[PDB]
DNA sequence: ATCGATGTATATATCTGACACGTGCCTGGAGACTAGGGAGTAATCCCCTTGGCGGTTAAAACGCGGGGGACAGCGCGTACGTGCGTTTAAGCGGTGCTAGAGCTGTCTACGACCAATTGAGCGGCCTCGGCACCGGGATTCTG
DNA sequence: CAGAATCCCGGTGCCGAGGCCGCTCAATTGGTCGTAGACAGCTCTAGCACCGCTTAAACGCACGTACGCGCTGTCCCCCGCGTTTTAACCGCCAAGGGGATTACTCCCTAGTCTCCAGGCACGTGTCAGATATATACATCGAT
């Protein structure tokens, strides 16, 4: 059968998900771990539906800046693969 | 408890795809997990204090809105 | 309880630069939330300026120095153009 | 005679102006740069004596910082030698 | 009118505001780069000191309208009151 | 006229830490600066709080929750203790 | 197996003006009374958030063929640092003037506040077409 | 040069965008008058200019060996493909905890005249810190 070579697919699924829009994070996970979080600091608390959706929104846009920045830290070492090390100098130096 | 597994390896790689990374290691999806919950944390302690001083018992949108304010990222669409 | 928006003004902009579209309410909401946020920068800009100078009232002249200050020089330079001719227009009503 | 071997005398250096709190730059030619640069927005422009001080201030502790993270990301590359590259990733990264 | 004074910035005094920073060697280039840097960066500040100057009519630049510019951006500058 | 400052009163303080230490005129401005920062920052979290309740008064607890957002974990626990303790004594006075 | 040429630190006596303090004085915090509206209370309405039954699938988890990337070695030449003599102009100390920051002093142009008025705005119901979802087809680009 | 994957023409049908109607309370015109700051006049701070003596710093230089970069080498951490099996998806129904609103009422702050003392400048002096000379000994270097 018809195979394609390595990396092929890659490009293809960056091209697709940076065209597309939709979410990525599953909604009852995160819901479970947003209640699970919050029940040390105060326990019953109650939540409205779009305020799970704006955490979601804010986390996700977090995630995709922050692998936006590591990418180029990982170019700069003539590296491909990103490892942990190229995302704990880009936090350093972003001073978090 | 079990919840943080359900932040799955598909999902962290779909969002490394959106943000051009080609290739990543097998130890990104630990420092991942890592970085993101103490953001969630950091977020869910001033949204709980905004809640708290209203003597609301039901988290709102707008206690978000104020929380990602003061850390000096702003959300469109939500409120406000 | 009734709640204010300026989604019929920011409506009216848009069927006047293309009269043919039209907008979702997703933009409308966007909109009328940026809108509030420049205003409060402004605002706040311009509250700063009043008290280094001892002043009581603010004034056209505290807008325009916020204005420059905050817009680069481009968007400056136009947007203090529409103030001026605006305020000049208005006076001479 | 006598030489000393490369590199003792640079840390030797690096000893002594961390321990030092005196200005590098040279005040009279700094003053004039500023009195420059000011006249291209207003004539006949006067500064205060205090005035030229906290510019100074200010731009040394901001070169030194950018050298500081500078250096972070040099030896990442397993590099010793400071290149420009290395500023302009730190100030990519930093968002400016 | 200063035609050019820039080119008063020395090299020696910024091999020792690297080592300050802790730098060990130093390519040759350097030096270009960080003039460039710094003239970008005095331009920011100045545009905000004048402008504050000429809202307060004054003729003379003063130490607070450097603060309150600093201040701005950010950079908080204590010692000068 | 007469400026306004508050060398006296941390003259007084480090009088009462360390009794045979002086401070140089450079170390009291910046602590003189310091002062007025952190009043300005809780004075300004404090007004937002109040707003956003629609409230037309400033209370302790507006003070209070300000502080616990303000200062960390550790800084808060103790200023708020003492805080309470002082507003004690003066409503006990 | 080592030792001596260099550089740092530390020990002591002298000078001189920075900071602590004492005298002076003036403006702004405390005492005392008053008015009212802002805040704090329970009762009520009512809607929406917490949970389960059902079921059928979109998605995650499991093996592995095998690749192209991350990692190391030896090799080597030229960019940069170190040591020196010449000479520039900043640094310092002093003299003269005045642009212009700052302040007191005069008064009227501008605004806040009350009242009656009324139409631009928001609340809800209606409807119909750009969109959306589907199928079957033509075309792309990698290999 | 085969063909998996892609883009999209064309049909049905839906529920959200646009539009309308109802009716209220935010925005308007008019009058009153108390005072913030626009303005003139006057003062004297410190910023701008100018000169000569000194030598720390700067330039321009010689030069040699430590570092940046390159190929040859490799071996295995992952990409892509398929099967299992799942628990996430929609969808329908529960139901009373809590938010939103109303009317009552009391205690809290703002606002005012009175008045007298805490802390804001000026002056003074003395000993804390800046300085010059000598040397213990550690470190770096070639053999």
């Amino acid at each position: 059968p018809h195979r394609y070579r390595p990396g092929t697919v890659a490009l293809r699924e960056i091209r697709r998900y940076q065209k597309s829009t939709e979410l990525l994070i599953r909604k009852l996970p995160f819901q479970r771990l947003v209640r699970e979080i919050a029940q040390d600091f105060k326990t019953d608390l109650r939540f409205q539906s779009s305020a799970v959706m704006a955490l979601q929104e804010a986390c996700e846009a977090y995630l995709v800046g922050l692998f936006e920045d590591t990418n180029l830290c990982a170019i700069h070492a003539k590296r491909v693969t990103i490892m942990p090390k190229d995302i704990q100098l880009a936090r350093r130096i972003r001073g978090e | 408890r079990d919840n943080i597994q359900g932040i799955t390896k598909p999902a962290i790689r779909r969002l490394a795809r959106r943000g051009g990374v080609k290739r990543i290691s097998g130890l990104i999806y630990e420092e991942t997990r890592g970085v993101l919950k103490v953001f969630l944390e950091n977020v869910i302690r001033d949204a709980v204090t905004y809640t708290e001083h209203a003597k609301r018992k039901t988290v709102t949108a707008m206690d978000v809105v104020y929380a990602l304010k003061r850390q000096g990222r702003t959300l469109y669409g939500f409120g406000g | 309880s009734r709640k204010e928006s300026y989604s019929i003004y920011v409506y009216k902009v848009l069927k006047q630069v293309h009269p043919d579209t039209g907008i979702s309410s997703k933009a409308m909401g966007i909109m009328n939330s940026f809108v509030n946020d420049i205003f409060e920068r402004i605002a706040g800009e311009a509250s700063r300026l009043a008290h280094y100078n001892k002043r009581s009232t603010i004034t056209s002249r505290e807008i325009q120095t916020a204005v420059r200050l905050l817009l680069p020089g481009e968007l400056a330079k136009h947007a203090v153009s529409e103030g001026t001719k605006a305020v000049t227009k208005y006076t001479s009503a």
